[PDB]
RNA sequence: UUUUUUUUUUUU
RNA sequence: GGGCUCGAAGACGAUCAGAUACCGUCCUAGUCUCAACCAUAAACGAUGCCGACCAGGGAUCGGCGGAUGUUGCUAGGACUCCGCCGGCACCUUAUGAGAAAUCAAAGUUUUUGGGUUCCGGGGGGAGUAUGGUCGCAAGGCUGAAACUUAAAGGAAUUGAC
RNA sequence: CUGGUAAUUGGAAUGAGUACAAUCUAAAUCCCUUAACGAGGAUCCAUUGGAGGGCAAGUCUGGUGCCAGCAGCCGCGGUAAUUCCAGCUCCAAUAGCGUAAUUUAAGUUGUUGCAGUUAAAAAGCUCGUAGUUGGACUUUGGGAUGUCCCGUUACUUUGAAGAAAUUAGAGUGCUCAAAGCAAGCCUACGCUCUGUAUACAUUAGCAUGGGAUAACAUUAUAGGAU
């Protein structure tokens, strides 16, 4: 039985996707089809943010921040709970979460 | 390509009865179409459908009465003789009270019963109910 | 979709003559091989009975199924026939002649008795349903 | 005795509607059993056609349930059919015969050739379908008699059709399928629209509106 | 129908959509029937007098019941004198 | 849709419904035709001759006017090529692939659309011979379709 | 994200 | 010819009852390119091509027509709005189909017929034997039978796990 | 009064058999006819398959105890067997019934009329010759009354001809019937001219009317028509 319209994937008017390699276990995976994740938090954790500040050297200064792309297989997203199994319905919800 | 324009003609006046519409468009025209058309009209089973002219093939307007069960062409065009109507019209129709096949014969285009009475044979175009 | 030429009789005739040997019933009966099985298209055969054979029932029944194994007179195949009824194998012997019969089937094993297509009719010249109901009696000689 | 919870109960218990006919006329639901008895129920016949278990898987075993087939029909144009499922083969079977006499509907008869006498046979070509199992009737000359399967047979027989041809494809041994393809084969007949029927239709006032003032208190 | 004699035979004679043609079966339960009241030269409404429109359930179902009635009822008023 | 390819365009001309020429337009049909005679001297084909006149000389369709279409014009007066436009124009893109396959012979899709302008190339002078407007003889070869043109 | 192998034949 | 990386085979270190593995370490062929072969993939939309009809809606790519107001710009370009054609798709819906899952084409099919190619006929034996043909080889294409067997299998429901 | 049962009683009927005789027959035999015999447990004794379901008929009794065996298929049998071996009873057909290539059912060979997303299944993709298929367009109408006015084929209509036997079918009391082609009135030294009809028959060939739908060929370097 098919359970997804798109097979897992998002190729259309396509023949072939380039791989990419699991950020966790390396695995090839087709970019259209792998848990693609954006992460932009700060390099200092907010727990030590007032501890940096105290020690600034200058006068006024903004802490940078750290960017990165995750790009999981499925079995490690839904291992790390990136995305979880939903239901037959709520399977088809495409809208990130609020 | 395009191999029978009675059938999208049939087709379309099919789909459009069933739909519902009041008219329905045929695209390209034929006299063959038109000597259909006119024997189903002769029939009561449909309205008055008007040719336009456009240095083309044609085209044909046609007002739906809403009394078209089914309408279709029959491919390939079978050689009917007199005495295979009776056949024909049991494979075809769904009763021997109402119902029409449609034939081409050397006398003209005309439904099966005509060809009975005039006693000539030819070739099934299509049938109509 | 299919072709519907009014030219195109010799395609849907040559089509229908090549997906023909597609059943297993119309290629049974027309690829000759009837011939070379052991009754070679015929009722019944007689034979020579060369040794009594017990095979086990199959799954789930248990029992110990009562055959022969016959060589047939008129080819020399060894088969295996079952011999029907209650202690009716004891009106075979070694080196006596039965007549063999289908199993019933058509050439295939039925009920719990693995691989045995045929069944003895007669022996040494008496029906076994006689010789069961004792009607009449195994000849001496 | 019987407290009709409808305005059609209320009529047919006031003897204000009579025929069956009046009903189909403006397709009001019937959701009352007694309005049939009390309209065709004399002449009204039934038959359990099928007891077929059937069982859930539970946590402690098989729960089993009995599913009731029952047919019923006048032998003369009406005919019903009702299924229904109980822990009780009776049980079933009084709920599956007031579901055939809830779902009883009006058949039409025609002729094959000549119109002379009573008609004998199908109008028609029809055909129904339910599941994969999909049921063809043919108009047959008068004295084919009914070519048709058991279960088939015995729905025609209860609608009073004396000859026709039959054709069934799919898995008819689900006897289920098969009689309901055959009731919708039969419901089919009054919706072919034919040149007999090509007359405008003369609307008259539904029974709702005719007895609304009596249906006011 | 009827018979070579001339008797009608059918059980009755079922009511047919007044925009599709189609025939209303009795089973049909997402048919209408609608009526119209005409209305006099003081606007008032003239009691058992109005016009009838039967929809069966496929046009209803579809949508253009209220187009197909608003056409119908703009014909038969300007028939009818109802304005 | 395309013959060697998976396009379903529908662009394309609109005629009018009038067959007449404008009112506007006063030029005479031999007029037309000294016109027409003098570009295919220049070495034009009839669909450019078509395009200048309707660009330039306010001539929406040279039929509306004369009465015939340029190509019979021409073959009136002696001046029709001897091979078609169409198939001259389908020989050059081949010649001019298959130079460019001289040089690439990597490039396959170069090969296979080499293949395609043959095919079509096949089939238009197949139809030409059916009609009477190529000798018999007529053979297109790729050894010498240079020469052809 | 350490490691976790196996359950005679028929029948209920 | 290149040979960074990774890495069949292989060798070690672990784990384990064993561990010819999963994990770790080092590595040959390979991975790259040229010339010549090979012609097979869940080579998939598991869904031939051409043509007609057939509900609605919002997005988006290319081209074009019209309107309109801005731009740290040079009539144009960017943006806004309304349309036509063509394309990859999506959402809703059944008056459709279907064994259903689902499908706006898998619709217009017992009310069966637009044209045309391929191709299946219970499960195994078997894509095997044999012959032919292609290939350096690996293998490709074409392709049986004897015999065996009552199911194998598809979708969906409840429970148990 | 109305029905059913009884190896209880009572007389009647009759052919299987037997046999004078006649008849039959080339001669015999058989059949038909018929003197004298020929029936009460009317011993003048009906069988073949079955009794869980499909599928009509036992939750009867004894034996065996996954044995022996049954069972076309599903399944029966392991110590309370409607399924085996038996007794009783019952069911189907019946002088017949059981068992071991081919048709139907099979729309499971599908032209009528099947399938190919997941059940078996659309070649990885495109080109392409044979094959199959192929858009529209050329004379309509009225007046009247079948009749008057403005190149080659497919196809269809009609006709001839197309052995019997077989099939369908008309007539006909071989006692009926399968049959056969007989036969019927009346006893006339005869008659019904007695009957022994009629239909069907793919394709291909022959002749004929039609000219819608189709196929092939032709068109303008005028070397054309007159
Ligand atoms: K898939
Ligand atoms: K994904
Ligand atoms: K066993
Ligand atoms: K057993
Ligand atoms: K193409
Ligand atoms: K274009
Ligand atoms: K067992
Ligand atoms: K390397
Ligand atoms: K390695
Ligand atoms: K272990
Ligand atoms: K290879
Ligand atoms: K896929
Ligand atoms: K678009
Ligand atoms: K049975
Ligand atoms: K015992
Ligand atoms: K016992
Ligand atoms: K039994
Ligand atoms: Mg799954
Ligand atoms: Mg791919
Ligand atoms: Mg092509
Ligand atoms: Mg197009
Ligand atoms: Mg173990
Ligand atoms: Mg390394
Ligand atoms: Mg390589
Ligand atoms: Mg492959
Ligand atoms: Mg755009
Ligand atoms: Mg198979
Ligand atoms: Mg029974
Ligand atoms: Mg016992
Ligand atoms: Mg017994
Ligand atoms: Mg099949
Ligand atoms: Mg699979
Ligand atoms: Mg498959
Ligand atoms: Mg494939
Ligand atoms: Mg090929
Ligand atoms: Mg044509
Ligand atoms: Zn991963």
């Amino acid at each position: 039985t098919f359970k997804r319209r798109n097979g897992g994937r998002n190729k259309h008017g396509r023949g072939h996707t380039k791989f990419i390699r699991c950020s966790n276990c390396g695995k090839c995976c087709p970019k259209d089809k792998a848990i693609k994740r954006f992460l932009v938090r700060n390099i200092v954790e907010q727990a030590a943010v007032r501890d940096v500040q105290e020690a600034c050297a200058f006068e006024t200064y903004t802490l940078p921040k750290l960017y990165l792309k995750m790009q999981y297989c499925v079995s490690c997203a839904i291992h790390s709970k990136v995305v979880r199994v939903r239901s037959v319905t709520d399977r088809r919800v495409r809208e990130p979460p609020q | 390509v395009r191999v029978s324009v009675l059938n999208d003609a049939l087709k379309s006046m099919y789909n459009a009865e069933k739909r519902g519409k009041r008219q329905v468009m045929i695209r390209p025209s034929s006299k063959v179409i038109i000597k259909f058309l006119i024997v189903m009209q002769k029939h009561g089973y449909i309205g008055e459908f008007e040719y336009v002219d456009d240095h083309r093939s044609g085209k044909i307007v046609v007002e739906l009465n809403g009394r078209l069960n089914k309408c279709g062409v029959i491919s390939p065009r079978f050689d009917v003789g007199v005495k295979e109507i009776e056949g024909w019209t049991a494979r075809l129709l769904p009763s021997r009270q109402f119902g029409y096949i449609v034939l081409t014969t050397s006398a003209g285009i005309m439904d099966h019963e005509e060809a009975r009475r005039k006693n000539v044979g030819g070739k099934v175009l299509g049938f109509f109910y | 979709g299919k072709t519907r030429g009014m030219g195109a009789g010799r395609k849907l005739k040559s089509h229908r003559r090549r997906q023909r040997w597609a059943d297993k019933s119309y290629k049974k009966s027309h690829l000759g091989n009837e011939w070379k099985k052991p009754f070679a298209g015929s009722s019944h055969a007689k034979g020579i009975v060369l040794e009594k054979i017990g095979i086990e029932a199959k799954q789930p029944n248990s029992a110990i199924r009562k055959c022969a194994r016959v060589q047939l007179i008129k080819n020399g195949k060894k088969i295996a026939a079952f011999v029907p009824n209650d202690g009716c194998l004891n009106y075979i012997e070694e080196n006596d002649e039965v007549l063999i019969a289908g199993f019933g089937r058509k050439g295939h094993a039925v009920g719990d008795i693995p691989g045995v297509r045929f069944k003895v009719v007669k022996v040494s010249g008496v029906s076994l349903l006689a010789l069961f109901k004792e009607k009449k009696e195994k000849p001496r000689s | 005795k019987w407290v009709p919870v409808t305005k059609l109960g209320r009529l047919v218990k006031d003897n204000k509607i009579r025929s069956l006919e009046q009903i189909y006329l403006h397709s009001l639901p019937i959701k009352e059993f007694q309005i049939i008895d009390t309209l065709i129920g004399p002449s009204l016949k039934d038959e359990v056609m099928k007891i077929m278990p059937v069982q859930k898987q539970t946590r402690a075993g098989q729960r089993t349930r009995f599913k009731a087939f029952v047919v019923v029909g006048d032998g003369n144009g009406h005919v019903g059919l009702g299924v229904k499922c109980s822990k009780e083969v009776a049980t079933a079977i009084r709920g599956a015969i007031i579901l055939a006499k809830l779902s009883v509907i009006p058949v039409r008869r025609g002729y094959w050739g000549n119109k002379i006498g009573k008609p004998h046979t199908v109008p028609c070509k029809v055909t129904g379908k339910c599941g994969s199992v999909t049921v063809r009737m043919v108009p047959a000359p008068r004295g084919a008699g009914i070519v048709a399967a058991r279960v088939p047979k015995k729905v025609l027989q209860f609608a009073g059709i004396e000859d026709v041809f039959t054709s069934s494809r799919g898995s008819t041994k689900t006897l289920g399928n098969f009689v309901k393809a055959t009731f919708d084969c039969l419901m089919k007949t009054y919706g072919f629209l034919t040149p007999d029927f090509w007359k405008e239709t003369r609307f008259t006032k539904s029974p709702f509106q005719e007895y609304a003032d009596i249906l006011s208190k | 129908m009827q018979n070579e004699e001339g008797q009608n035979v059918d059980l009755y004679i079922p009511r047919k959509c007044s925009a599709t043609n189609r025939v209303i079966t009795s089973k049909d339960h997402a048919s209408v029937q609608l009526n119209v009241g005409h209305l006099d030269d003081k606007g008032l409404y003239i009691p058992g007098s109005f016009t009838t429109f039967a929809l069966c359930g496929f046009i209803r179902a579809q949508g253009d019941a209220d187009s197909a009635l608003d056409r119908l009822w703009q014909k038969k008023k300007v028939e009818a004198r109802q304005q | 849709g395309r013959m060697h390819s998976r396009g379903k365009g529908i662009s394309a001309s609109a005629l009018p419904y009038k067959r007449t020429p404008p009112s506007w337009l006063k030029i005479s049909a031999p007029d037309v035709e000294d016109n027409i005679c003098k570009f295919a001297k220049k070495g034009l084909t009839p669909s450019q001759i078509g395009v200048i006149l309707r660009d330039s000389h306010g001539i929406a369709q040279v039929k509306s006017v004369t009465g015939s279409k340029i190509l019979r014009i021409l073959k009136a007066h002696g001046l029709a090529p001897e091979i078609p436009e169409d198939l001259y124009h389908l020989i050059k893109k081949a010649v001019a692939i298959r130079k460019h396959l001289e040089r690439n012979r990597k490039d396959k899709d170069s090969k296979f659309r080499l293949i395609l302008v043959e095919s079509r190339i096949h089939r238009l002078a197949r139809y030409y011979k059916k009609t009477k407007k190529l000798p018999p003889v007529w053979k297109y070869e790729s050894t010498t379709a240079s020469t052809l043109v």
